[PDB]
Protein backbone atom coordinates (compact mmCIF):
# COMPACT_ATOMS: atom_id res chain seq x y z
CA UNK A 1 0.00 0.00 0.00
CA UNK A 2 1.01 3.62 -0.68
CA UNK A 3 4.78 3.33 -0.99
CA UNK A 4 5.43 -0.01 -2.77
CA UNK A 5 7.48 -1.54 0.05
CA UNK A 6 6.28 -5.07 0.87
CA UNK A 7 6.73 -6.21 4.45
CA UNK A 8 8.48 -9.44 3.42
CA UNK A 9 9.36 -11.42 0.30
CA UNK A 10 10.30 -15.08 -0.33
CA UNK A 11 13.96 -16.01 -0.15
CA UNK A 12 16.09 -15.80 -3.30
CA UNK A 13 19.13 -17.94 -4.18
CA UNK A 14 21.28 -14.80 -4.13
CA UNK A 15 19.76 -13.98 -0.74
CA UNK A 16 20.24 -17.65 0.13
CA UNK A 17 23.97 -17.08 -0.27
CA UNK A 18 23.95 -14.46 2.48
CA UNK A 19 21.55 -16.55 4.59
CA UNK A 20 24.02 -19.43 4.48
CA UNK A 21 26.83 -16.95 5.19
CA UNK A 22 25.14 -15.59 8.33
CA UNK A 23 26.25 -17.34 11.52
CA UNK A 24 26.51 -16.64 15.22
CA UNK A 25 30.04 -15.63 16.17
CA UNK A 26 31.72 -18.13 18.45
CA UNK A 27 33.05 -17.96 22.03
CA UNK A 28 34.40 -21.52 22.33
CA UNK A 29 38.03 -20.39 22.41
CA UNK A 30 37.14 -17.50 24.72
CA UNK A 31 35.16 -19.76 27.05
CA UNK A 32 37.87 -22.42 27.21
CA UNK A 33 40.57 -19.80 27.86
CA UNK A 34 38.43 -18.34 30.65
CA UNK A 35 37.86 -21.79 32.14
CA UNK A 36 41.57 -22.63 32.06
CA UNK A 37 42.42 -19.25 33.59
CA UNK A 38 40.00 -19.66 36.48
CA UNK A 39 41.09 -23.27 37.03
CA UNK A 40 44.77 -22.33 37.22
CA UNK A 41 43.88 -19.41 39.51
CA UNK A 42 42.10 -21.85 41.84
CA UNK A 43 45.06 -24.23 41.70
CA UNK A 44 47.43 -21.40 42.60
CA UNK A 45 45.13 -20.26 45.42
CA UNK A 46 45.10 -23.81 46.82
CA UNK A 47 48.64 -23.37 48.16
CA UNK A 48 48.97 -19.59 47.80
CA UNK A 49 47.48 -18.59 51.15
CA UNK A 50 49.86 -18.68 54.09
CA UNK A 51 49.40 -21.89 56.14
CA UNK B 1 5.19 4.48 -17.46
CA UNK B 2 3.79 6.48 -14.55
CA UNK B 3 4.08 3.49 -12.20
CA UNK B 4 7.72 2.84 -13.18
CA UNK B 5 9.16 5.85 -11.31
CA UNK B 6 8.10 4.75 -7.77
CA UNK B 7 10.03 1.54 -8.42
CA UNK B 8 13.15 3.64 -9.06
CA UNK B 9 12.49 5.59 -5.86
CA UNK B 10 12.22 2.31 -3.93
CA UNK B 11 15.48 1.24 -5.59
CA UNK B 12 17.17 4.36 -4.23
CA UNK B 13 15.72 3.67 -0.77
CA UNK B 14 16.95 0.08 -0.80
CA UNK B 15 20.42 1.15 -1.92
CA UNK B 16 20.40 3.56 1.03
CA UNK B 17 19.48 0.61 3.25
CA UNK B 18 22.42 -1.32 1.76
CA UNK B 19 24.64 1.61 2.76
CA UNK B 20 23.10 1.30 6.23
CA UNK B 21 24.05 -2.39 6.15
CA UNK B 22 27.64 -1.37 5.41
CA UNK B 23 27.69 1.15 8.27
CA UNK B 24 26.13 -1.32 10.72
CA UNK B 25 28.66 -3.99 9.75
CA UNK B 26 31.49 -1.48 10.26
CA UNK B 27 30.28 -0.52 13.74
CA UNK B 28 29.68 -4.17 14.69
CA UNK B 29 33.23 -5.03 13.60
CA UNK B 30 34.53 -2.10 15.65
CA UNK B 31 32.66 -3.36 18.72
CA UNK B 32 33.98 -6.88 18.16
CA UNK B 33 37.56 -5.66 17.84
CA UNK B 34 37.24 -3.50 20.96
CA UNK B 35 35.68 -6.24 23.10
CA UNK B 36 38.14 -8.90 21.92
CA UNK B 37 41.10 -6.60 22.57
CA UNK B 38 39.72 -5.79 26.02
CA UNK B 39 39.23 -9.42 27.03
CA UNK B 40 42.65 -10.34 25.62
CA UNK B 41 44.24 -7.50 27.62
CA UNK B 42 42.43 -8.68 30.76
CA UNK B 43 43.71 -12.21 30.13
CA UNK B 44 47.24 -10.85 29.66
CA UNK B 45 46.96 -8.85 32.89
CA UNK B 46 45.82 -12.00 34.69
CA UNK B 47 48.82 -13.84 33.25
CA UNK B 48 51.20 -11.11 34.43
CA UNK B 49 49.62 -11.15 37.89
Amino acid sequence: NDNPIPKSVPLHPKSGKYFHNLHARDLSNIYQQCYKQIDETINQLVDSTSP
Amino acid sequence: LKDKKPFANTKKTLENQVEELTEKCSLKTDEFLKAKEKINEIFEKLNTI
